[PDB]
This record gives structure tokens, C-alpha cells and sequence, in this order.
């Protein structure tokens, strides 16, 4: 009765001045929204019924219009930021913002997941979200003792939503904004179920996408131990994000990066290292050169987990991007360690591997590599094995490769190139 | 990472 | 900063 139905009648009975046959057209409306495949948001907006259903989520006495209606609006702001718009611009946030309090919880639930797909869409509607004051209402839905007595479901969802509220940069969102959420997102992080560690972990990882500062609220509420620990997790959908945290965390000030070394996090990188998830092993070896470019007593932590192996494993095969990252750790390694340590790496093999990526159809690289080299001839001329290393660097032809570059076109390269045959060679 | 918005269906 | 922010 209510399956099917077409625009037309849809408008037909929103418009009669019959409550019932309104919520009759209202759940009709939410069923074409809620369709497998290709949902007529548009035709629903034209028809003018977002002003509508707004108007409806006020009809206190009537709970199930305002559940449908709001399930309608929520699928409509699921679309692009054009649609999303109509909805915003329909003033539906103060009113989602109101039924947070709602005494059914399928309706505040509906509510937490509008306000979701609202911030969601960016920046602007985020922080007009954060306006209405929807973070206390929010907030004041997870006030309990154990999250494990809320629906489950329904904890997902606020997680979700709160996830979005962090989420975005240009701005980031509101500093006091983030203090406020912070306590309750790192309790979620403590949470049983992975749906709400992966959200929860997703939550964090955008607030510690950003500057130092952002960095250290975050890691000031002491939550890098809980992230290198889901960093093991075995759920894909919980170590993505985790490691996206972590991996960030470092990009920060050398006791930032601390932390999580003194968490333990080292120890997980050989599983990382050689994870099956491309995509992870990316993000790994990213985070592996964000720790070689730092401290030496914090490159000699990598040293001493047996990482650098794992360096030039990843260096020798795996995917080209994965390699870049490797590059890079490498050269930052070589740019800022000991002489003795520049040597165990070159004692480990990474000469070779780091050799034939100068074959790389990419410019960056092949500077990041014979600057990784220069660094580490400078560390051989300490020790007067210069000759030494150019019959290495000659016995696999690479040589061969950096006579060959010197010829390249950037200048950056050639002029690089030659620096080392003249000074080391020829 | 887990997309921006979701639709109830 | 040897520190990049691949992001």
C-alpha cells in the first residue's frame, strides 16, 4: 500500500490536509529512497517535498511520520553536496538537532545518521552542524556507564557520525570542538565491537592528519598504546585506519614519534612490512620513512627490531609506489644516521635493490636514490672505503645506471650523476 | 577510508 | 623537515 508508489501521489497525499494520508506518502517517499538502485532523489526534490518532510520531524505527536520523514531526509543528504544542500537549505540540522532527544530511539538514531551524512559532505555543513549545537546532544546520547548496553547498531552509528566530525581540513574542525570530543571517542577506542574500533580509529586518524598542535591533543589524551595495539588487529577494516593514525602521529615532533615506538609499535612493522594488502604495506613503509627521519637513537629503535631487512625486502620487490616510500625511508635513514649505521645498511643489502630502481620511469625517485647514495659515499669517505663501495655499486652495473642518468634531462639528476662519477669513478 | 555518507536502504 | 606529510 505504501510500495511503488509514483512521485505524483506521493505529492498528492503529502499535500491533503490528512495527517495519515501524509504519513501513508511520507513512508511511500522513503521506500523509492530507500530502493536498491537509483533512488529518485532528484524528482523527489523537484516535486518541493524536503520543505515537507522538514516540517514533518516536528510533528512530536506523531512519531512515525517523524521517523519516515526523517529516514527520507537522511537518504536524500546520502546524495551529492547539491542534493545534500536542499536538504541543509530546507532547515533540516535544527530540527535533526531536536529529535537527538527523541524518546524512541529508531528516530534519534535516524537523526544521529542524517546529522552524519550532513557533516559528511564537508567543511561548511560540518561546522554548521557543530553550530546548531549538535555535538552536546550527541555527546549526551553515549552518557552511560557501559557502551555495551546501547543497541549495537545504534552505537555504530553515533560512532560514525562523531567520526565525520573530525573529518575534513580545510579548516580542520574547530579546536574546541575536538577537546570536546576526544574523551568520548577515545572511550569508543576501548570498545568490543570492530565496526566502532574501525570508526573509531578513522575518527582519529583525522584529527592527527594536520599540524603538531592537532597531533598533540591527541596524543596528550594517551591513546597511542590502544592504537598500536588495534595496529595488530586482525580485522583489514581496523589496521587500514589504525595504521593511518599511526602513520600520522609521526609526521609530528620527534616525541610525538616516541610515543608510539615506546608503544611497541616496531614490533608489528615485519607483519606490515610484508602484509598481503598492498595498500597497507604502502601506508607501512610510508610511516617506516617518517621514523628513519628522525632521531638517531630513534633510527637505531629501527635498527634493533631488525627492520631495516624488511627495507630492503620492500625496496627489492613489491609495488612501485610501496618502493617510493622505501626510497624514501632509505634516503632519510642515510641523511640523518650514524656512520656505523649507514653501514649495517649497506651491510644488509641495500645497495643492490636501490641500484636497479634507478631503472624507474619516475625523476623523483631517481633523486631521492642518488641522493640516499651521495649520503652514504660521504659516510664511506669517512672510513676511506670510497673505492670499496663504487666496485659494489660497479659489480651490480650500477654504475652503469648513474653514467646513464647523468645523461637524463632533469637537471636536478644529470648534474647529480656526474657529481658521483667524477667524484667517486672516473 | 569508509566513505562520507551512507544511505539507509 | 625530512618529516613529509605524503598525507
Amino acid at each position: 500500500g505504501t510500495v511503488n508508489w509514483s512521485v505524483e501521489d506521493i505529492v498528492k497525499g503529502i499535500n491533503s490536509n490528512n495527517l495519515e494520508s501524509q504519513l501513508q506518502a511520507t513512508q511511500a517517499a522513503r521506500k523509492l529512497l530507500s530502493r536498491e538502485k537509483q533512488p529518485p532523489i532528484d524528482n523527489i526534490i523537484r516535486a518541493g517535498l524536503i520543505p515537507k518532510f522538514v516540517s514533518f520531524l516536528g510533528k512530536t505527536d506523531c512519531s512515525p511520520i517523524q521517523f519516515e520523514s526523517a529516514w527520507a531526509l537522511t537518504n536524500i543528504a546520502s546524495g551529492t553536496s547539491e542534493q545534500t544542500k536542499a536538504v541543509v537549505d530546507g532547515g533540516a540540522i535544527p530540527a535533526f538537532i531536536s529529535l537527538l532527544a527523541s524518546p524512541h530511539a529508531h528516530i534519534s538514531e535516524q537523526a544521529v545518521w542524517a546529522l552524519g551524512n550532513i557533516a559528511g559532505d564537508g567543511s561548511a555543513f560540518r561546522d554548521l552542524v557543530i553550530k546548531h549545537g549538535a555535538i552536546d546532544p550527541l555527546l549526551a546520547l553515549l552518557a552511560v556507564p557501559d557502551l555495551s548496553t546501547l543497541a549495537c547498531g545504534y552505537l555504530r552509528n553515533l560512532t560514525w557520525t562523531l567520526s565525520n566530525l573530525c573529518r575534513n581540513k580545510n579548516p580542520a574542525p574547530p579546536l574546541d570542538a575536538v577537546e570536546q570530543i576526544l574523551p568520548t571517542l577515545v572511550r569508543l577506542l576501548h570498545h568490543n565491537d570492530p565496526e566502532v574500533l574501525a570508526d573509531s580509529c578513522w575518527a582519529i586518524s583525522y584529527l592527527t592528519d594536520g599540524p603538531n598542535e592537532r597531533i598533540e591533543m591527541v596524543v596528550k589524551k594517551g591513546v597511542v598504546p590502544q592504537l598500536v595495539k588495534l595496529l595488530g588487529a586482525t580485522e583489514l577494516p581496523i589496521v587500514t585506519p589504525a595504521l593511518r593514525a599511526i602513520g600520522n602521529i609521526v609526521t609530528g615532533t620527534d616525541e610525538q614519534t616516541q610515543k608510539v615506538i615506546d608503544a611497541g609499535a616496531l614490533a608489528v612493522f615485519p607483519s606490515l612490512l610484508t602484509n598481503p594488502k598492498t595498500n597497507i604495506q604502502k601506508e607501512a613503509t610510508w610511516t617506516m620513512s617518517n621514523i628513519t627521519a628522525g632521531r638517531q637513537d630513534q633510527i637505531q629503535q629501527v635498527v634493533n627490531h631488525g627492520l631495516v631487512p624488511f627495507l630492503v625486502g620492500v625496496l627489492s620487490k613489491a609495488d612501485f609506489k610501496t618502493q617510493k616510500e622505501a626510497a624514501w625511508a632509505i634516503t632519510n635513514y642515510t641523511s640523518g644516521g650514524t656512520v656505523e649505521q649507514i653501514v649495517y645498511l649497506v651491510h644488509c643489502g641495500i645497495i643492490e635493490p636501490l641500484m636497479n630502481l634507478l631503472s624507474a620511469k619516475d625523476t623523483k625517485i631517481i633523486q631521492v636514490i642518488l641522493d640516499a647514495i651521495s649520503n652514504i659515499f660521504q659516510a664511506a669517505e669517512k672510513l676511506g672505503e670510497t673505492e670499496k663501495l663504487s666496485i659494489m655499486i660497479e659489480e651490480c652495473g650500477g654504475l652503469d645506471k648513474i653514467e646513464a642518468l647523468q645523461r637524463h634531462e632533469n637537471e636536478s639528476v644529470y648534474k647529480a650523476s656526474l657529481n658521483l662519477i667524477e667524484k667517486y669513478f672516473s | 577510508e569508509n566513505m562520507l555518507k551512507r544511505r539507509n536502504v
